[PDB]
RNA sequence: CAUAAAGACCAGGC
DNA sequence: GGCAGTACTAGTAAAGTACTTGAGCTT
DNA sequence: AAGCTCAAGTACTTAAGCCTGGTCATTACTAGTACTGCC
């Protein structure tokens, strides 16, 4: 949802945002360029550097830890998953109740 | 006690001796009440007096010298209080003394044998500051093993 | 019966396993499996039972002398395991853990020291290669030590 | 805030709840191995049973 | 070696945005060896930083394949496993998580032409002004073309004839005031 | 009426 | 005046459960 | 040879309230660019 994800600063120069606003941006890019670059219509067999880009970014959006998580820049912690807000893989688990 | 493990440096072609005298303590920042009243750190730094003396094998270029610095400036340890606390940051700070099981060698019942029986069985554990961890264990075909880290 | 389930049969395959299990895959090379090997309990730079922790250790091996080096020896530990063998077969006792000459308060300065020997094993890693960074023999104030690890 | 939309993914992709879970939904109904097979197929470079 | 070596080469999932100093870190963590043992070459699509030109339209996409590093390395299976050992990267690529399967040049030649290739049909070229086809940059004619029809070397002219209002101007101008078709 | 983030670690009460 | 060096600044490296599984023993 | 169960081996588990304090740092390394000094 739109109002779900604000964007507004946090004071200065900084910003606090969800994590989603870096996933959901990501999916949409690799989306298109199975449809037009890759023009084709082709068959299956021929294609491979798309769903490996698409399929990276929308496990991002499921889950990261169980093969390979997601982490930014000076930050050894994986990207705050809509399933790791429920599970707690941070111990927020522990926050939650 | 610990200077004395990093002097003795041997690049082979260098040929270098770092022999040591004495560390002496610089000037501090402030006093023991500007530390409260304001936001001073006091951060004291540590000047250590060298002697390195140089014989290089590269290339014979007819010119050697050796050039001597009186202190050199390492490491940012803060200093104590006349009473015995310390300042990092903004805030007053002790540390507490550490009391634990010795460096050495020693030799108690059991442990790891919880999950089935486990009769009889005589074991030693270590316990290091840094680095990995020695066992020496037994199990129930009487056979010696060991546990590092 | 150690030995026969031990594969192991001199001294080189003994130090490519205790690099291997120190991630079970590979055999590093001729010399890495010799460094970390003494840099497990034969080095101060890793393994550092500081200077009192040898006089508590002659007293747990009922030694004459008190003073030794910090890091271990390849005597010691066999005379460990003696007493291991004989607590097994049933002379001699369990020791006392809570007594105070295994029980031992460590002081603020020593601490100091504990969490300044960690900086230290740093920038000796540095002085090797600003022994090398150095011009001809410019290299005191800073073209050899650095206050950052530290 | 209420009302939706809907992104066209040109190739559909995997849920990893139904993969990565001990009882495989593809791995036990449709017989391939539950864990083995998962982890050769789907991030990987087997194509187009 | 009694054998003689044969190298090959892998692929490396890694982040997107994550990978340039990842292979620097390659040459930090996989330094000293006085060597030549094990790599080949290193093979780094991204930049380290990004290029201000970007998509002609949002629309229009990109080919390109961040994150994804091509290291040639002995093991057999090698160059993704010392890889993720450098940090920063996602996983172990292809057979499965501890083994990939090996593959030739000639396909990494290929990954490497799905770098090279460019979107180069938004179809425009100009450089073209109603002439046909010359860049004059000089005077009273500049943007603007034509045919030089009589060539004129001993005298250094080219008579240009500028399509102005719907008709050809034919002018005569230098070789540095124009540029040859 | 809007801004003081999130997280880590420590100390404290029962 | 042009080229190279370097500094500044913006992207960026205990003790248990279940569950698996390898192996030993029979039609 | 197929197979059937059994035992050790293995990975994984979740850690009995809430409450404020203070603090502490949000990244230090690499690459490109711009500025300045020298030839």
């Amino acid at each position: 949802p739109p109002d779900l994800r604000p964007l507004v600063p946090l004071d200065g120069g900084r910003f606090a945002t969800s994590d989603l606003n870096d996933l959901y941006r990501r999916v949409i890019n690799r989306n298109n360029r199975l449809k037009r670059l890759l023009d084709l219509a082709a068959p299956d067999i021929i294609v491979r550097n798309e769903k490996r880009m698409l399929q990276e970014a929308v496990d991002a959006l499921l889950d990261n830890g169980r093969r390979g998580r997601a982490i930014t820049g000076s930050n050894k912690r994986p990207l705050k998953s809509l399933a790791d807000m429920i599970k707690g893989k941070q111990g927020r688990f522990r926050q939650n109740l | 006690a610990a200077f004395r493990s990093v002097f003795p440096i041997q690049s082979y072609s260098g040929n270098s001796e770092l022999q040591y005298v004495s560390y002496r303590l610089g000037e501090p920042v402030f006093d023991v009440q500007e530390c409260q009243i304001r936001g001073v750190t006091y951060s004291a730094p540590l000047r250590v007096k060298l002697r390195l003396v140089i014989y290089e094998r590269e290339a014979p270029e007819g010119t050697v010298k050796d050039i001597k610095e009186q202190e050199v400036y390492m490491g940012e340890i803060p200093l104590m209080t006349d009473n015995g606390t310390f300042v990092i940051n903004g805030t007053e700070r002790v540390i507490v003394s550490q009391l634990h099981r010795s460096p050495g060698v020693f030799f108690d019942s059991d442990k790891g044998k919880t999950h089935s029986s486990g009769k009889v069985l005589y074991n030693a554990r270590i316990i290091p500051y840094r680095g990995s961890w020695l066992d020496f264990e037994f199990d129930p075909k009487d056979n010696l093993f060991v546990r590092i880290d | 019966e150690t030995l026969r389930v031990d594969p192991t049969n001199d001294r080189l395959s003994a130090l490519v396993e205790i690099y291997r299990m120190m991630r079970p895959g590979e055999p590093p090379t001729r010399e890495a499996a010799e460094s970390l090997f003494e840099n497990l309990f034969f080095s101060e730079d890793r393994y550092d039972l500081s200077a009192v922790g040898r006089m508590k250790f002659n007293r747990s091996l009922l030694r004459e002398e008190i003073e030794g080096s910090g890091i271990l020896s390849k005597d010691d530990i066999i005379d460990v395991m003696k007493k291991l063998i004989d607590i097994r077969n049933g002379k001699g006792e369990v020791d006392d853990i809570d007594h105070l000459g295994n029980r031992r308060i460590r002081s603020v300065g020593e601490m100091a020291e504990n969490q300044f020997r960690v900086g230290l094993v740093r920038v000796e890693r540095a002085v090797k290669e600003r022994l090398s960074l150095g011009d001809l023999d410019t290299l005191m104030p800073q073209d050899m030590i650095n206050a950052k690890p530290i | 805030r209420e009302r939706m939309g809907h992104i066209e993914l040109a190739s559909p992709t995997a849920h990893i709840w139904f993969l990565k879970s001990l009882p495989s939904r593809i791995g036990l109904l449709l017989d391939m191995p539950l864990r083995d097979i998962e982890r050769v197929l789907y991030f990987e470079s087997y194509v187009v049973i | 070696m009694s054998e003689a070596p044969k190298k090959r080469w892998y692929v490396v999932q890694a982040f997107s945005g994550f990978e340039g100093r990842v292979a620097t870190s390659l040459r930090e963590h996989i330094k000293l060896h006085n060597m030549e043992d094990l790599f080949g070459e290193v093979m780094v699509p991204t930049e380290e930083v990004v290029e201000i030109r970007g998509g002609q339209r949002r629309k229009s996409e990109r080919k390109f394949f961040p994150g994804y590093v091509l290291v040639q390395m002995v093991m057999n299976d090698a160059s993704w496993h010392l890889v993720r050992s450098v940090p920063r990267v996602m996983g172990f690529i292809g057979g499965t998580s501890d083994r990939p399967a090996p593959i030739s040049d000639k396909e990494v030649d290929a990954i490497m032409n799905r770098l090279q290739q460019v979107g180069d049909k938004p179809r425009p070229k100009t450089l073209f002004e109603p002439g046909e086809m010359v860049r004059v940059n000089d005077g009273p004619f500049a943007d603007f073309n034509g045919v030089v029809e009589e060539v004129d070397y001993e005298k250094s002219r080219l008579k240009v004839s500028v399509s102005i209002f719907g008709r050809a101007t034919p002018v005569e101008l230098d070789f540095s005031q124009v540029e040859k078709a």
